[PDB]
This record gives structure tokens, C-alpha cells and sequence, in this order.
RNA sequence: UCAAAGCCGGUCUCAGUUCGGAUCGGGGUCUGCAACUCGACCCCGUGAAGUCGGAGUCGCUAGUAAUCGCAGAUCAGCAACGCU
């Protein structure tokens, strides 16, 4: 699971789920990629499960990139507690994923297995997504 | 350490004062002072300058002294022995090269003590 | 040691082994058992395998070791520590 | 030490030949020997890595031929994958059930290129018996990298 | 008039020799000795600042100037150092005192240090400004040797108008510095 | 540098003993700390201080195994 | 024609010293086929620790202890400062 070494502010406001992505809208790293079509907080678990799904659907051969790091904390109040008494402690680490943002990238020889691996990853992911290509 | 012909090596007789040099002992001092015309029963406070000059040039012409001699010693050890001769191995490991009991008393080379 | 009037001591075996190596200009290793035979300014390049107590011990002679007895290059005992 | 590896010296018998951990020169390839200053004859190969620094010491060397057939081998390893999720990491044991092996160059890393890199040791130092074990060890279906380690 | 020996020698022959060795388009591009600085960094004064006065006396009796006591810029836990304390005695030397001290140094002190196998010519900052160092003070005849209780070395730097180590080395060797050939 | 701050200087005479080399320079060794030995030099008179070795006298670079050993040993 | 300590004189003047002599570098001699491991001795140079020794402990009642040197055996040579 990805996680930052440190953050200047451990307790942060929720990232604004609005706007189309202005950066990371393209590939720039590989041949095939996952593009997002919804807003969502993508977490460590989601990222690692999708990476793993790719790395299992296809094995030694090709490369994978993760163009998002979940450096945005999300807190959780304890359970069975009242509202108030302060803000919760960080529990989840997410990355605010606006539409257009390319999340995962890979370079693999056969388009079939590459696209299928990316499909496995998307099914691990909480959002509607899309296969994209470096070419166009 | 500062001077070969230390103008005051130490205030005392010459035969014993010249031994305050890394290549001079009692007999070299005696033969030096005999080759020159300097008494040995005289202190260094009673020196002159010409005495020091004849001593310096005699020494620099005849025999070796602190820096050149010490470099000769260390170069002898390293180079002329080698990396891996016997006396060199034992110099390296800090032990008596010339044949000695290492079992009990080689402390002058081994150090004070490392009791386990 | 080894009074100059008596000259250096070199076992005749190693001598007849090395003089032919000189005069034929070949320098294959010499399997000489005796160590003790003072290195003389005749074979800087040739290699000897002197100590046969328990090991081969090759030794390539150089300029730097002439006169030294060949067994100095062939430690018999072994100590690594406790 | 002097029982199996070393009996090829032209000059005279008796050997203190040791096979330095440079290139595994035990296969019968173009090799030579450097009289290890304090430690015998380090036997090295022509395509060795630290061969130029030894040839810089050009006096302390001697001819060697080295075809002593009845002896042992230095050994060599290969790059082969694992998978790390409940299958195809125990394939290493499945394919080691048909071969015994000592550890040479193992390393586990999975936040990497697209595999749980598990570079695989081996006990195979034969010229004409390499592709055989490289087929026996190639069950994972994603066998792209197959070359040995030097 | 009464110029220093080294200085009249400089502007009589050394300038022309440097011109020949490096044909300078302009005379004002000729190398010249700007200053010499004698630092006597005594970091052992932090624990007790009584050694600084001996450093001061030594540098004064050597050069001819009261030194500047260099207060520490920074506090260092490892060196047992606070800010502001007397670590180092610096003397800047320009002009006639500079030339006189250089002549004294060259002609007296450097042959007076034990086992003087020369000074390194590589010891240039990269701008024709030399800097070497000493381990003691008795090499200067100006000090009474009996009054030397503690050895106290120094760092002597000779900064010039030269723009490279080559011209600096030429100038220094022309002045008569002992540059061993390496 | 100022008048009192600095030590005293005066042109003194560096005399070498090995060569008789003869320099004149201002030094902190002066009427305060010269060897009490004046001489005339030029149109004035200066005190001396003496030197054991100088740039002219000193043997430095301005003015200055073993098969051979074993062969003069063993012929 | 055997001593040494001793006696006389000179010098050193309380210091890690002209104490101490180890260790180490070089150059030698002698033995012996042969002194690397591994000899003794000599010369030049070096000049370590050691400032009278914690707990504790040993020998000795007179020609004794303490100190001084000498000889012998073994032995080519010596590691003998041991032993008699």
C-alpha cells in the first residue's frame, strides 16, 4: 500500500470532487492506460489491488506505472462516539481523481492482454473508467 | 622536532645532548666531537654559532638524522619487507618479528593488555 | 647471519632448477621442497612453491626480496584469532 | 581445496589454486592464473570483470591450461519469476521437486516491473544441459526473461 | 628610496619575467602580490580562551601587527563551541610589511623548519592564490624559543592578482618560494 | 598602523652563519628584542639577528631488496 | 699473570634522567650442510613500559639473608636470566 513518508498537515479537508482534470489527462509514460470518467477518492487499497490484478493477469514482461499517489488523508472518528470532541485521526489515504486523469499506465506487447489486465484493474476500482492509448 | 642543530637541544653536556636526535647516541656523539675540536664536557649554554655550523655540516655530510632517517626506517619496513613477508606479516599484526615468545610476554608490541 | 665469506646458501637442487630456466629463458613454476635457500639476484620473475609442510604457497620473486631466505614468503603456522 | 580443483599446473605438481569469486572460471574456457599475493593462485577467466586490474600486475602471473575433468563446479544462477499470490510462487518448489539447488543470487521485490521478481538460484553448470532445466523451470506462462547470471 | 628587498626585486625583474612567460597584452594584467594573511585558528581556545593571548603574542612578534581576534560565527556542539568566542587570530599584511614578512619567511623560516622537503605547488585555490600551513612557531627567529610553551601553527595564504594557478606559481617561484617539483 | 596597538619594528640585519649571507629587513625583533649587536649597513646602522640556515645555505631545491646492496655484499 | 662488587678520582645532579633496557631499522661475526619459521654474540641507530608494585603472598636465624661476580654439566651452537 502506498503512503507518504510525511505530510505537513495530517488532518485535511476533503478534496474537492469537482472539475475535469487539467493534468495527467494523457499517457506520457506507457502505451495503454486507465482514464477516469467519474470523481472519486481512490485509496491505497484500490491502487494496490488494481496494480496486483494487472501484475497477475500478465506476468514478467511489460511495465506498469501509477500516475497517482494517495497523499491526501481522510480521517475517521472512532465508532460508538458522539459528534464533536475534535476531528478524527487519519485512517485512509486517497488521491482525488477527477475525470480525465490517467491513473494507471502500462506497456505490454499484446493489446489483448493489456486491455484485459486494465479491465481487471478497473473492476477493482470504484469508478467508471476507460482504456486510452498513447497514440490517440 | 624543530631543528637538527637545535641551538639549545638541552642545557647539558654535548656528548649527551647530541643524543637528543633520532640518529645519534653516545658513541656517535663522542666520535663527532672527536672529529671536530669540541670538548664533550661542556654544556650547550656555553656553545657558539660556528660550533653549531661545523656540527651541522659534519652531520649532514656524514650520517643521517631525524626526518631522513625516520623515513628510511619506515620505507625499509614497508617497501623492503613488502605486503606479505613474515616480518611484514608480524609488523602488520603488531607482534615481535625477530622471534620471541608470543605466548606470554610480547607486550611491548601487543599493547598494555586486552584481557578477555 | 650467514657470514659473507661463506657466501649465500642456495640448495643446489633449486640452483640447477633455476639456472636452466634462465639459460632456456622459460619461467615455469618450480616445485622445490626446501625453503631456507637465500634468494639471489638471478630469478626475480620465476615462481617457487616452496612450503610443503601443508600447502603449495606460490611466490613470485621480485627485486625487493633478494637475500631474504625464501621461507619468509611461506608462513607455516596459521592464526586468525580466538 | 587441493583435492579436486587445481590439478592442471604445467610446471610441477602441488597446488594452492583457488577459484576467486569473479566469473566462475570452472568451465573449460580460456583462463589464466594470478599468484595471489598471500593466498595462492587466484584462477581467473579471459572475460573476467576485474581482469584489467590484475593484468596491471603483469609480472605475478603464470601459464595455466585447466582441463581437470574429474572435479566440481563453481555454479551459476538464472533470472526467473514468481507471482506471490497463492499460485506460481510454489511453482518454485514444484520445479525444485525435480532438481536440488543451492542459493546463489536470490532477491524478492514486487513494487518493481510487472512481476514479483524472485531471481532464481540454480545448480547447473553444464554447456549442453541448460535449456532443459530452463524448460522445467518455465511453468508460469509469462517466461520472457531467461538468460543466466554471470 | 628604501623599498623592501623583495619588492624592488619584484618590480625590477619579476614583472618582466612574468611578461615573458605569459606575454600579457597589458602591463596592468601582470600578477602582483595583493596581500598575505596569517590565520592562527586555535579551536582549543573555546574550552579556555587563555591560549588566544599566546597566539596573539606570537603573530604579533612574527608579522608586526596586532591580530584580529575572530569571534566564532556559529556554535558547534561537537567542537565545544559557542558563538562569539575567541577562536582564531588573523593578521592581514599588505604593502611593505607584506614584502618584508615574505622575505623573512622565505629566507629564514622555511629552511628553519624540521625536515623541509619543500612546499607543494598544488596548494592553490584555483585563482593563483596560494595557501600553506605550519605546525609551530619556533621557525620564526623573532620569537624567543625558551618562551614557547605550547606549539601553535598557522595558515599562511598569499593572495595575488593572478587569474590562475600557473601564473600564481610562476610569481611565487620567482619570488623564491620552495616549490618541490610535484 | 595605529601607534600603540602594534609592536615595535625597525630595520634589522639578518646574518647567516653558514654562508655569511646578509639581508636587511624590518622585524619585530628590534631595539626591544634584537640580539644586542649593532653594525653599520648602508647610510644607517641596524641591530643584527643571526640564522642557522638560509635560503642560500639550506640544502633544499634552490641550492643542494637492493640487489646492488646484496651484490656489494656477496660479490 | 682468572674476577666482579669493592677502593681512589672525575662526571652526571633527581629528569621518565647519561635511569631502564625492551622493541624496532640497518650492518656484521661465529656455529653448523643449513640460523625464514628458529640461535647466540657484536656494532650504529631507536629508546617502550616501569617513579618500588592492590588484595594478598614468599624465603631467611650467621658467614645466614641481601648483593657480587666465577666455573661446570648438557652442548657444534646457543634461546642458561635456568640447574649444580
Amino acid at each position: 500500500m502506498l503512503i507518504p513518508r510525511k505530510v505537513k498537515h495530517r488532518k485535511q479537508h476533503h478534496p474537492e470532487q469537482r472539475g475535469i482534470a487539467s493534468g495527467g489527462t494523457s499517457v506520457s509514460f506507457g502505451d495503454y492506460g486507465i482514464q477516469a470518467l467519474e470523481h472519486a477518492y481512490i485509496t491505497n487499497r484500490q491502487i494496490e489491488s488494481a496494480r496486483i490484478a494487472i501484475n497477475r493477469h500478465i506476468k514478467r514482461g511489460g511495465k506498469v506505472w501509477i500516475n497517482i499517489f494517495p497523499d491526501r488523508p481522510l480521517t475517521k472518528k472512532p465508532a460508538e462516539t458522539r459528534m464533536g470532541s475534535g476531528k478524527g485521526s487519519p485512517e485512509w489515504w486517497v488521491a482525488n481523481v477527477k475525470p480525465g486523469r490517467v491513473l494507471f499506465e502500462l506497456s505490454y506487447p499484446d493489446e489483448k492482454t493489456a486491455r484485459d489486465a486494465l479491465t481487471r484493474a478497473i473492476h477493482k476500482l470504484p469508478i467508471k473508467a476507460r482504456i486510452v492509448t498513447r497514440e490517440e | 622536532a624543530r631543528l637538527v642543530g637545535v641551538d639549545l637541544p638541552r642545557d647539558k653536556r654535548m656528548e649527551i645532548a647530541l643524543t637528543y636526535i633520532y640518529g645519534i647516541g653516545r658513541t656517535r656523539s663522542n666520535e663527532i666531537l672527536a672529529a671536530t675540536g669540541i670538548d664533550k664536557n661542556m654544556r650547550t649554554k656555553d656553545l657558539t654559532d660556528d660550533q653549531v655550523t661545523v656540527l651541522r655540516d659534519y652531520i649532514e655530510g656524514n650520517l643521517k638524522v631525524e626526518g631522513d632517517l625516520r623515513r628510511e626506517v619506515q620505507a625499509d619496513i614497508r617497501r623492503k619487507i613488502e605486503i606479505g613477508c613474515y616480518q611484514g606479516l608480524r609488523h602488520r599484526r603488531g607482534l615481535p618479528v625477530r622471534g620471541q615468545r608470543t605466548k606470554t610476554n610480547a607486550r611491548t608490541r601487543k599493547g598494555p593488555k586486552r584481557t578477555i | 647471519p650467514r657470514s659473507l665469506k661463506k657466501g649465500p646458501f642456495v640448495d643446489d637442487h633449486l640452483l640447477k632448477k633455476v639456472d636452466v630456466q634462465n639459460e632456456k629463458n622459460t619461467k615455469q613454476v618450480i616445485k622445490t621442497w626446501s625453503r631456507r635457500s637465500t634468494i639471489i639476484p638471478d630469478f626475480i620473475g620465476h615462481t617457487f612453491a616452496v612450503h610443503d609442510g601443508r600447502k603449495h604457497v606460490p611466490v613470485f620473486v621480485t627485486e625487493a626480496m633478494v637475500g631474504h631466505k625464501l621461507g619468509e614468503f611461506a608462513p607455516t603456522r596459521t592464526f586468525k584469532g580466538h | 581445496s587441493n583435492d579436486d580443483t587445481g590439478v592442471a599446473v604445467p610446471g610441477a605438481p602441488g597446488v594452492l589454486t583457488k577459484l576467486a569469486k569473479c566469473c566462475t572460471p570452472v568451465p573449460g574456457d580460456t583462463i589464466m592464473g594470478f599468484v595471489t599475493r598471500g593466498g595462492g593462485v587466484s584462477v581467473h577467466r579471459t572475460d573476467c570483470t576485474n581482469a584489467e586490474s590484475l593484468q596491471q600486475q603483469s609480472e605475478r602471473i603464470i601459464e595455466v591450461n585447466w582441463a581437470p575433468s574429474p572435479s566440481s563446479v563453481f555454479l551459476v544462477a538464472i533470472q526467473v519469476e514468481a507471482l506471490d499470490r497463492h499460485r506460481l510462487l510454489s511453482d518454485v518448489t514444484r520445479v525444485l521437486a525435480d532438481e536440488k539447488v543451492n542459493i546463489l543470487s536470490a532477491s524478492v521485490t514486487t513494487s518493481n516491473d510487472r512481476v514479483a521478481i524472485s531471481r532464481f538460484t540454480f545448480e547447473m553448470g553444464d554447456p549442453k544441459h541448460l535449456g532443459h532445466l530452463l524448460s522445467v523451470v518455465r511453468n508460469v506462462e509469462g517466461v520472457y526473461d531467461v538468460y543466466r547470471v554471470t | 628610496k628604501a623599498l623592501p628587498r623583495l619588492k624592488q626585486r619584484y618590480r625590477e625583474e619579476i614583472r618582466e619575467a612574468l611578461q615573458q612567460e605569459f606575454n600579457y597584452a597589458n602591463v596592468m594584467q601582470i600578477p602582483g602580490v595583493v596581500k598575505v594573511v596569517v590565520n592562527m585558528g586555535v579551536g582549543d581556545a573555546a574550552r579556555d580562551a587563555k591560549l588566544i593571548n599566546g597566539a596573539i603574542n606570537d603573530l604579533a612578534l612574527i608579522t608586526g601587527q596586532k591580530p584580529e581576534v575572530r569571534r566564532a560565527r556559529k556554535s558547534i556542539a561537537q567542537f565545544k563551541l559557542r558563538e562569539g568566542m575567541p577562536i582564531g587570530a588573523r593578521v592581514t599584511l599588505r604593502g611593505d610589511r607584506m614584502w618584508e614578512f615574505l622575505d623573512r619567511l622565505i629566507s629564514i623560516a622555511l629552511p628553519r623548519i624540521r625536515d623541509f622537503r619543500g612546499l607543494s605547488p598544488k596548494q592553490f585555490d584555483g585563482t593563483g592564490n596560494y595557501t600553506f600551513g605550519l605546525n609551530e612557531q619556533s621557525m620564526f627567529h623573532e620569537i624567543d624559543v625558551d618562551s614557547i610553551d605550547r606549539p601553535r601553527g598557522m595558515d599562511i595564504t598569499v593572495v595575488t592578482t593572478a587569474t590562475n594557478d600557473a601564473e600564481g606559481r610562476a610569481l611565487l617561484r620567482a619570488l623564491g618560494f620552495p616549490f618541490k617539483e610535484n | 598602523m595605529k601607534p600603540g596597538i602594534h609592536p615595535d619594528y625597525h630595520p634589522v640585519v639578518f646574518q647567516d652563519a653558514a654562508t655569511g649571507a646578509q639581508f636587511l629587513t624590518r622585524s619585530t625583533a628590534t631595539s626591544t628584542r634584537t640580539i644586542e649587536w649593532p653594525t653599520p649597513s648602508g647610510p644607517k646602522t641596524y641591530p643584527l639577528i643571526v640564522v642557522d640556515v638560509t635560503s642560500d645555505s639550506h640544502p633544499f631545491w634552490t641550492g643542494s631488496g637492493q640487489v646492488e646492496k646484496f651484490r656489494r655484499r656477496y660479490g
